[PDB]
RNA sequence: CGAGUGGCUUGCUACUUCGAUGUCGGUUCCCUCCAUCCUGCCCGUGCAGAAGCGGGCAAGGGUGAGGUUGUUCGCCUAUUAAAGGAGGUCGUGAGCUGGGUUUAGACCGUCGUGAGACAGGUCGGCUGCUAUCUACUGGGUGUGUAGGUGUCUGACAAGAACGACCGUAUAGUACGAGAGGAACUACGGUUGGUGGCCACUGGUGUACCGGUUGUUCGAGAGAGCACGUGCCGGGUAGCCACGCCACACGGGGUAAGAGCUGAACGCAUCUAAGCUCGAAACCCACUUGGAAAAGAGACACCGCCGAGGUCCCGCGUACAAGACGCGGUCGAUAGACUCGGGGUGUGCGCGUCGAGGUAACGAGACGUUAAGCCCACGAGCACUAACAGACCAA
RNA sequence: GGUCUUAAGGUAGCGUAGUACCUUGCCGCAUCAGUAGCGGCUUGCAUGAAUGGAUUAACCAGAGCUUCACUGUCCCAACGUUGGGCCCGGUGAACUGUACAUUCCAGUGCGGAGUCUGGAGACACCCAGGGGGAAGCAAAGACCCUAUGGA
RNA sequence: GCGAAAGCCAAGGCCUGUCGGGAGCAACCAACGUUAGGGAAUUCGGCAAGUUAGUCCCGUACCUUCGGAAGAAGGGAUGCC
RNA sequence: CGUGGAAGUCUGUUAGAGUUGGUGUCCUACAAUACCCUCUCGUGAUCUAUGUGUAGGGGUGAAAGGCCCAUCGAGUCCGGCA
């Protein structure tokens, strides 16, 4: 993919709960996948920021529920660094249900959202209110 | 069936035993291209500080943008080539011909060498000409050395000798311009091989880290659940099958781990200089004040502080050189945060 | 930069940027500070600091 | 239908062990096989492209995480380039685990007159030993080669030191009616592996500084104990990963394959001689070790009455002993002193304010005081200690 | 089958159960995925009435499963603390020992060899280590059968 | 302090749960502390560890043999002068 | 509402009794059944000291074929016995 233009530290692994920041009913998102990843023997997969995740839907609307849908995790609180050594962090650990075309499955998109995130979907970014 | 893993730890490296020579001595040098030149240099590990640069890249979108980079500061102040050693080709690969001495020594190359007194440069200069009409010359090298006198952090005044090759011109002409560093005092600086932007190639004895265990030494897991609780922790499951009847030597065992040689590669010179702008407030911890001549080698380098650290011109280069870097910051600030 | 805690003329290529549920962003130029603001503590209380003195 | 190879299933035999070769599954760690799942190069097609289907060469590397079951097996999920199979006493219990089988207790079903049974189920139910030899990991002492120092050589040995993927441009282009939809090449990043390092982020930090509970030294100051810090906060050096740095191309020779010239056979033919090409595979390249390589090495210098080394003394870039490295007054090697660089957070005493209280008394705030206290780092500084001298040696 | 054996011929209930072979039964619940657990169905290989059946509040170091909370159980290891471990003085055993013994790779042999055959390798001694091998040591196998054995 | 509870300290007893010396003291083992992000992914099974925690107040479901369930759960409070 | 203070009642490392897990330490042991943490009971069918009774095909047994001096699906010693 698209270089994101920061070195993280992958703040999730698989089975990991995160929240669902957007407007698609979804509240509580459960990582299952981490779309291009294969690990080594013993190893928890690893999720990060600016990583297409598949996800099962933990918390949201009983029409949302037990839904298994592609994601883009949009925070998390594990550290990452950019070009100039600086770290950064979020209050939580989120993602932004996104589609086939990777465009998001609502119109709302709650709370801040990284400027590393923004390069790749795009889509993603022009709907983002905050971007840091 | 038992998931796939790649053994733990490279088997290249091998076997992991300290050091002999705690001075580097490449098994490789650069081919012959340019101009007749030394093939290496090396200096004193002092200690690391961050630099910020413009990016360099032509490919990188970031080109021209500042960028924050770390940086090994490495004192490089100018070494003696005393000497030019001449190889004859034999059924047994190459074999030391002859050398060739001078006079200027440094007032203390005696700490570790038995100086001459009475050499005949010109003669023996004549066996290795006589070699090379014959069609016999192999390459040619200098012994050379450096003044740890020089540099004050560094408590040993016992020079360290060590041998480079020259390359570049043809056999003749390198020759010739050995012995002209040679026939002089043989001093020569850094900036005399390297120019800031060049990837170099580093090489060190490790860090002394004594006997350790399978677990630290070849990065083998730790008894994990139920099995760290029994008796067992850092140990391995066993050493090996019931046949073969032995342990083969490729099971990862304790051991002394550290102080080896190590070949670090393509290391690009951030910078060379001369004086007190790479330094540290309070200064660099377990070594001391930098001034004078050096070198801001991106990255980490084998080897503490104080260990005789070797550079080389990259002898598997990947990208293309961009000669002196815009340096926008280097930093001061302490190293005791 | 500067830190937006405590004051001090933040050394470039070495630091801390924080976002907030609001989604602001407070810099630290150490943890050291950073863990202050966990124990409720602000800047100008806490003589030591570059506000309070 | 016929011909076989294998030794992974099962079965047959009863050669081997009954003065005992520890079970299944799992786990951890190392080596291997190829009947190749993926990755590389190829042939065919019901081969437009794209995605496939079948086949060849090929064992370099990879072949992951999870839900139920003790399971092996298998079923299921989501990722993947793929999530291949087998051997090593169905590898591995003087390694681990002990869930199943298979003791002694007990229940249910069945059978049994009964004790009790079960190639049924179920609950519970233990894991010894100080390593002589040998083996490999690392570390020393000697002898040999036959005075010393420094630098080399390179027979040999090891490596996977790299593997894989995505994205961009190529290009909405080739191709196709369309739908759909590439490549060469050059770029950026990810992953797995690998070796190294600590400027930064992160962890630790029973050095240290601070708050504070109980109790003891009358109070105050200041201190001990509360598990080997009472607890809480912060935490430098160091070590560390969750941090950071580096890890080719290209050559050479082949395989399968594509071909060239070419005869036996006037033609024809890639082959019989001969030749051009061609795999992630082989050699090289690169890294590591490596004068004990018995053909026991090379070069330079120094010295045989003195080169050099040991001892000793001060210490670490070294360290389980041994080893190693550096310094030893022509000195900054360690300590003290003083800066500097850092840690904590504003000292004791005193002054004031202080809800109140007749007063005594008063938690606290403030100022003095970015104070006091502290540092495993750096500098300056020969003040202290590196003194004294002993021995071996061609 | 619409009585026969042998007296009767399973009624209330409970039921895939600690009983159900088939079996991971079908359905639903629950999870991304549930041979697990619960509910329902149930012809019950081979449920069932004091050989007690069903029911159950309370009780339990009893068996199984789910949720919230917590966390080094794991991802994936790190640093630290105390006692050992290592060197020195002193004290000072035991297990074990047919012999030889520097081994490896194959082969061979009562078919599981340091010692045989052929090769390869190998200068001696010593320190620390984790235990691959001596079908390591420890117990005249508990398993199996046998004995004109025992209880 | 509820306490014959813990912790601390008397009176009293003892340094005889009777071998010492040295190495920032390595590997490895026993006890143990702290671990960012995640949070049972570990395992047969949360085994081990951890979480919770005293006292006061508000409040407390199903079911029940009316005894109980119940400290259910849940929420707040807590020092000093 | 108060008084009352029942119970094979509760919490409890009060004394005391027991012994779930770690399958931890130990396993030529401190110990021929031990150490540590956890855990259970703890006014009763309770715990305990001393004295006393039951003896081997016999006692005793809230029953495990448990216990009867490290000896129990039939104690121990000596004899039959070579
Ligand atoms: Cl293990
Ligand atoms: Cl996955
Ligand atoms: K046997
Ligand atoms: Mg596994
Ligand atoms: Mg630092
Ligand atoms: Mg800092
Ligand atoms: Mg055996
Ligand atoms: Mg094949
Ligand atoms: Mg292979
Ligand atoms: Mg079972
Ligand atoms: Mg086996
Ligand atoms: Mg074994
Ligand atoms: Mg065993
Ligand atoms: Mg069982
Ligand atoms: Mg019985
Ligand atoms: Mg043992
Ligand atoms: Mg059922
Ligand atoms: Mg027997
Ligand atoms: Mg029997
Ligand atoms: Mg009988
Ligand atoms: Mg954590
Ligand atoms: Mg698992
Ligand atoms: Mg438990
Ligand atoms: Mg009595
Ligand atoms: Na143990
Ligand atoms: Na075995
Ligand atoms: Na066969
Ligand atoms: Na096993
Ligand atoms: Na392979
Ligand atoms: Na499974
Ligand atoms: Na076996
Ligand atoms: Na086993
Ligand atoms: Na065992
Ligand atoms: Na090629
Ligand atoms: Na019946
Ligand atoms: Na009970
Ligand atoms: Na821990
Ligand atoms: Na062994
Ligand atoms: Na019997
Ligand atoms: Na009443
Ligand atoms: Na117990
Ligand atoms: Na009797
Ligand atoms: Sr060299
Ligand atoms: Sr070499
Ligand atoms: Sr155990
Ligand atoms: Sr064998
Ligand atoms: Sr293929
Ligand atoms: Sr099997
Ligand atoms: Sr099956
Ligand atoms: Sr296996
Ligand atoms: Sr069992
Ligand atoms: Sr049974
Ligand atoms: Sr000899
Ligand atoms: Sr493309
Ligand atoms: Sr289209
Ligand atoms: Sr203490
Ligand atoms: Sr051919
Ligand atoms: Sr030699
Ligand atoms: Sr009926
Ligand atoms: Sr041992
Ligand atoms: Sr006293
Ligand atoms: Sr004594
Ligand atoms: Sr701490
Ligand atoms: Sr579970
Ligand atoms: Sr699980
Ligand atoms: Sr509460
Ligand atoms: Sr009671
Ligand atoms: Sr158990
Ligand atoms: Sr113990
Ligand atoms: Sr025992
Ligand atoms: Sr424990
Ligand atoms: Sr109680
Ligand atoms: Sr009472
Ligand atoms: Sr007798």
């Amino acid at each position: 993919m698209e270089a994101l233009g920061a070195d993280v530290t992958q703040g999730l692994e698989k089975g990991s709960l995160i929240t669902c920041a957007d407007n698609t009913g979804a509240r509580e998102l459960k990582v299952i996948s981490v779309h291009g990843y294969s690990g080594t023997k013993n190893r928890h997969p690893k999720a990060g920021l600016g990583d297409k995740i598949t996800v099962s839907v933990t918390k949201g609307t009983p029409e949302m529920r037990r839904q298994v849908l592609e994601a883009v995790v949009v925070r998390q609180r594990k550290p990452i660094r950019r070009p100039d050594g600086t770290r950064v962090k979020f209050e939580d650990n989120a993602a932004v249900i996104v589609d086939e075309n990777e465009d998001p499955r609502g119109t709302e998109l709650k709370g801040p959202i990284a400027r590393e995130v923004a390069q790749r979907f795009g889509s993603v970014a022009s709907a983002a209110t905050m971007i840091v | 069936p038992q998931p796939s893993r790649p053994r733990k730890g490279s088997l290249g490296f091998g076997p992991r035993k300290r050091s002999t020579s705690e001075t580097p001595r490449f098994n490789s040098w650069p081919s012959d291209d340019g101009q007749p030149g030394v093939q290496g240099f090396a200096g004193y590990k002092a200690g690391m500080t961050h630099v910020v640069l413009v990016n360099d890249e032509p490919n990188s979108p970031r080109e021209g943008m500042e960028e924050t980079v770390p940086v090994t500061v490495i004192e490089t102040p100018p070494m003696r080539a005393v000497a030019l050693r001449a190889y004859e080709d034999t059924p047994y690969g190459q074999r030391p011909l002859t050398e060739v001495w001078t006079d200027e020594f440094h007032s203390e190359l005696d700490r570790t060498l038995d100086v001459p007194e009475d050499h005949d440069p010109d003669a023996a200069e004549e066996q290795i000409r006589d070699a090379h009409e014959a069609g016999d010359l192999g390459d040619l090298r200098l012994i050379t050395h450096t003044v740890p006198d020089a540099v004050p952090s560094v408590p040993k005044k016992k020079p360290d000798v060590m041998e480079t090759r020259v390359g570049g011109g043809s056999v003749s002409d390198r020759l010739d311009h050995a012995l002209d560093i040679v026939e002089d005092g043989g001093e020569h600086a850094m900036n005399d091989i390297f120019r800031a932007g060049e990837y170099a190639d580093v090489a060190g004895v490790t860090k002394g880290k004594g006997t350790q265990g399978p677990v630290k030494r070849w990065g083998v897991q730790k008894r994990k659940g139920k099995h760290a609780r029994q008796g067992w922790r850092r140990r391995i499951g066993n050493l090996g099958p019931w046949n073969p009847s032995r342990v083969r030597s490729t099971v990862p065992q304790q051991g002394q781990t550290g102080y080896h040689q190590r070949t670090e590669l393509n290391k690009r010179l951030i910078d060379i200089g001369e004086g007190d702008e790479p330094t540290v407030d309070g200064g660099f911890v377990n070594y001391g004040e930098v001034d004078g001549p050096y070198t801001l080698v991106k990255g980490s380098v084998p080897g503490p502080d104080k260990r005789l650290v070797r550079f080389r011109p990259a002898v598997r280069p990947n990208d293309q050189p961009r000669l002196d870097p815009e340096v926008r910051y280097v930093s001061n600030e302490s190293n005791q945060g | 930069r500067e830190c937006d805690y405590c004051g001090t003329d933040i050394e470039p290529g070495t630091g801390t940027m924080f976002v907030h549920k609001d989604g602001a962003t407070t810099h630290f130029c150490s943890s050291k500070c950073e863990n202050n603001a966990d124990l409720g503590r602000e800047a100008r209380n806490l003589e030591w600091t570059d506000t309070a003195r």
